[PDB]
């Protein structure tokens, strides 16, 4: 990364900390990380934490040579999508196949797959992207969490 | 030259911090560097524009009992005289910490930025209020006995005379120490007390 | 003192504070040195010189070890014209060559 | 449109039959032919089957579905960091403070602006007027299409 | 600012009380001296082993330089990190008065113009080393020009 | 030391008040000590509107108005010479009286002095309106009959010259003398001049 | 009432307008006075839809 964005970089990471010596809560890795141009899984920033339970991943510290490094062991990436691909991944929700998606089921994948979403969490990505029936045009709900 | 501005300002700044370094003694305080004029410029600052209309004269419907210079002022010879009629105070020590708010006229044009200076000078709100309500996690405040564990175990360690004078002190308001209301007991909108 | 501050003056990890801070991590323990009265805030060291002791202050010390004597200059100070200079710059000896 | 990716090998070439890609990604977790049915919408399990390939699918659906939610809360971080981008010097002010804490309920500019607060108009107002202004369109706007 | 008449004080680029970049904490005045009648005394002394008055209207603008050798430092730049140079008219009292040349100076005292190998080393100094080239020529202004 | 804050605390006099009044005061605070001086507080500042925002501005600013041979301070002749500027004019004895209000030299402060000290006079508009809006037994008016019945009748008594002057000048309409606009006709943004 | 008919008569009270409106604020007053109740009718309206 350049020196300009690892900047900004510096005090994404600075903002976030807690006894006041250059030290942020593990949890907080792959948010920051997230802003910062990234969308790593859950599952990819685990690999590269150690793979915490909720106590000491809400416990464990980092520190900006182990959070930038961090950034970057994820950041030139491998798989990562695009429209082709979430669009068939996002025609996941056409019950009988109608350029359209499930009001419920939007929700309930969110919910009930892998990195399951709090009811917040998929409230928030759905909402107002369905119809009078609950038809949601996902041709366009990919190109919304894809840019943005 | 433009010392000039800074003479006016060696009276008027000055207003923001010579001797500031009170109690905690002869700290690195406000420079004479001209840029530096806006690192002084911290949040907690708002002053409004010139012809008003009126959050500036405001300063005018309280105007009378406070002025020095009364073709309409308040100057270094009125914080180095007012505030010790009017809001707080000063040791040579603490001498412009307060009279740091003037230390040259408060002139209307000025009264203009001393409410502005009373909605800044010292450390407002986005430090202040939140010094705790950054430690703090949301709609919320911070736990006593915490705050106590603080005080004394972290950073410069601080003395049982500190903690047992700001305990007695401490607005502990449901096992709880109220700490937005802590600070900004200096601040909201229902008086006209004191400061000024 | 002086070459911990020749290279933290020519470092940017470094703070007036973290030059006390890497002479406490130096020197500390040593039967000539001492540290502050607790005031690390104000970041001061005090020392047994030959003559008993002192305390320096370190804000704004960083710069003050500096004066990276640049030839370019020196060398126009050097080769100057007028009745000031020409005399007092030719000590051309100890100059930043490298 | 679920357990897609479980197969992000077997369908590519933009979209494709709901029914039989789902066999195609089923296929890829093992999903043994006796234990889950399909008719037109509903696909029906066995005990022990569903469920297990189900949660074992948000293992296996990690590729994809799980790089869906991924994007997910990205999005959502963006807007939703917030809670400790903050207390770092203000807490080491809190110390500030605190040495001064003998001298701090004990402040000059207090409350002196406020009582007579609500007996005056001309209040913001100059950053109002401009952005009164419009504020006045935008608010006309808003009201219509509603 | 003290013994400033009028004319001089539109002449010798005289700013005011306060109005000022660094002229700290105000004007604080001094216990039994007055800064006002000072002014002559100490222009007084630079005549005797023999300053002319081109070099003391120069002495005049070594006010102007002594509140511009508070002005020739390479205020630490904030947004790039290696500092730079904010008057001229400053650097211009200074060289002159120091029998060198004035762009010759700064160009050397932002870029070191030296060489290593082929690579000629050209590049900016930080203000720590620039504003030190610079401080340690703003006071070795005051300190060569001692 | 500790000191030299306090030898500057007496230049607030030198232009405001006390170089004419005395009678507003000085009031000592500073006990050496500076610890000491957090005591003197002017604790309070509220009532209805003291500077009300369409008078005091005028007023003060009518000091740049009523200087008319701009010197500083407010002669017979300032008085005068800018009443007839306008229109209506006292003789020098109403204007010597006027001057008589203060000991001497109105200038810039002690026109001002006098000004915001003296806060009483007439009732408040909205008490104005409560004078006949409290009569009322709903929201209506007010019957002409027990306006005029009442004026005459009741407590403090009218001639029929006090009702007949106050009548041709009582918007009476459908028998009923709403109130409200009457209020408002004599007590607005009133007439000048009449003071200072 | 009996100050129409006595009381408008001092020195030191009938001294309001004339050349006492030239000075200012209150221009932008007079219309976000207008404005003003066109600005909680323009929101309220807005936010209760």
């Amino acid at each position: 990364f350049s020196e300009e964005q690892t900047a900004e970089f510096k005090e994404a990471f600075q903002l976030f900390d807690r006894t006041g010596d250059g030290k942020i809560l593990y949890s907080q890795c792959g948010d920051v990380m997230r802003a910062l141009g990234q969308n790593p899984t859950n599952a990819e920033v685990m690999k590269v934490l150690g793979n915490p339970k909720s106590d000491e991943m809400n416990l464990k510290t980092l520190k900006f040579e182990q959070f930038l490094p961090m950034m970057q062991t994820i950041a030139k990436n491998k798989d990562q999508g695009c429209f082709e691909d979430y669009v068939e991944g996002l025609r996941v929700f056409d019950k009988e196949g109608n350029g359209t998606v499930m009001g419920a089921e939007i929700r309930h994948v969110l919910v009930t797959l892998g990195e399951k979403m709090t009811e917040e969490e998929v409230e928030q990505l759905v909402a107002g992207h369905e119809d009078s029936n609950g038809c949601i045009n996902y041709e366009e709900l990919v190109r919304m969490v894809l840019s943005g | 030259m433009g010392d000039d501005e800074k003479k006016e300002k060696k009276k008027k700044s000055k207003k923001k911090a010579e001797e500031e370094g009170g109690d905690a003694p002869a700290a690195p305080p406000a420079p004479k560097p001209p840029s530096q004029k806006r690192r002084a410029q911290r949040s907690g600052s708002n002053v409004f524009a010139m012809f008003t209309q009126h959050q500036v004269q405001e300063f005018k419907e309280a105007f009378q009992l406070i002025d020095q210079d009364k073709d309409g002022f308040i100057s270094k010879n009125d914080i180095r005289a007012t505030f010790d009629s009017l809001g707080r105070l000063c040791t040579e020590q603490e001498l412009d910490s307060m009279v740091a708010e003037a230390p040259g006229p408060i002139n209307f044009t000025m009264f203009l930025t001393i409410f502005g200076d009373r909605i800044a000078g010292t450390d407002e709100e986005d430090v202040i209020v939140n010094a705790f309500n950054l430690f703090d996690e949301g709609d919320g405040k911070c736990k006593e006995e915490t705050l106590k564990r603080s005080l004394t175990t972290w950073g410069e360690k601080f003395s049982q005379d500190e903690v047992d004078q700001a305990l007695s002190e401490a607005p502990i308001d449901g096992n709880g120490l109220i700490d937005i209301k802590k600070f900004a007991q200096i601040l909201t909108k229902g008086a006209k007390e004191e400061g000024a | 003192v002086l070459a911990l501050l020749d290279e933290e003056c020519w470092f940017p990890k470094a703070t007036d504070t973290s030059f006390v801070e890497k002479l406490i991590q130096e020197q500390g323990n040593h039967a000539k040195f001492q540290k502050s009265k607790q005031l690390k805030d104000k970041t001061e060291f005090c020392i047994l010189h030959y003559a008993g002791k002192v305390t320096y202050n370190a804000s704004a010390w960083l710069t003050k070890n500096m004066d990276p004597l640049n030839d370019n200059v020196t060398s126009l100070l050097n080769q100057s014209s007028d009745k000031f200079v020409a005399d007092l710059w030719k000590d051309v000896d100890r100059i930043v060559g490298l | 449109q679920r357990y897609e990716i479980l197969a992000a090998n077997a369908i590519p070439k933009g979209f494709m039959d709901g029914k039989q890609a789902c066999i195609l990604m089923i296929k890829a977790l093992e999903l043994d032919p006796n234990l889950y049915r399909i008719g037109q919408s509903k696909i029906f399990f066995r005990t022990g089957v569903l469920a297990h390939l189900e949660e074992e699918r948000d293992l296996k659906i990690t590729d994809v579905i799980i790089a869906f939610q991924a994007q997910c809360r990205g999005y959502l971080a963006r807007k939703a960091f917030a809670k400790r981008q903050q207390q770092l010097t203000a807490m080491k002010v809190i110390q500030r403070n605190c040495a001064a804490y003998l001298k701090l309920r004990n402040w000059q500019w207090w409350r002196l602006f406020t009582k007579v607060k609500p007996l005056l108009q001309s209040a913001e107002r100059e950053k109002e007027m401009a952005s009164m202004k419009e504020e006045f369109t935008r608010l006309k706007e808003a009201l219509e299409k509603s | 600012i003290a013994g400033a008449s009028e004319q001089m004080r539109n002449d010798l680029l005289l700013e005011g009380f306060n109005n000022y970049t660094f002229l700290s904490n105000g004007h604080v005045p001094i216990p039994a001296q007055q800064d006002d009648e000072m002014f002559q005394e100490t222009l007084e002394a630079m005549t005797i082993m023999g300053f002319t008055e081109e070099e003391q209207t120069s002495i005049l603008r070594v006010v102007s330089s002594v509140l511009q050798l508070g002005n020739i430092v390479f205020k630490k730049e904030r947004n790039t990190d290696q500092a730079s140079m904010p008057d001229n008219t400053a650097a211009q009292k200074v060289c002159h008065l120091m029998g060198i040349n004035v762009t010759d100076f700064t160009r050397s005292i932002l870029t070191p113009r030296i060489k290593v190998g082929r690579d000629v080393v050209q590049k900016a100094q930080t203000k720590e080393q620039a504003d030190f080239a610079i401080e340690a020529l703003a006071k070795a202004k005051f300190e060569r020009l001692f």
